[PDB]
């Protein structure tokens, strides 16, 4: 049945109108971000 | 013809042939009735 009352999800398949997955999954997400605070400490620390 | 194939509905919406590399949302499909549903109240009966 619908998830909440006024669902926006079940609304969506019985108007037709459908929302689309962003560009890039979670995991890969969240590496970029782990990636960077590694990289935090040793960027700044001279000029380039 | 836009109703043979989704294919199809790409060219016609897009009023072109050739249509450039891309991910295109186009008509729904829509679920078909397999029946009819009528209810009334149906009451009293003659009496012999």
């Amino acid at each position: 049945g619908p998830a909440s009352a006024r669902d926006l999800i079940c609304a969506q398949y019985v108007a037709g109108y459908k929302v689309l997955p962003p560009l890039m999954d979670v995991n890969m997400e969240a590496a970029y971000t782990s990636s960077l605070l590694g990289s935090i400490a040793g960027v700044g620390w001279t000029a380039g | 013809d836009c109703g043979f194939n989704d294919l199809s509905q790409l060219h016609c919406s897009y009023e072109s042939f050739d249509v450039e590399s891309g991910v295109y949302s186009v008509s729904s499909f829509e679920a078909k009735p397999s029946g009819s549903v009528v209810e009334q109240a149906e009451g009293v009966e003659c009496d012999f």
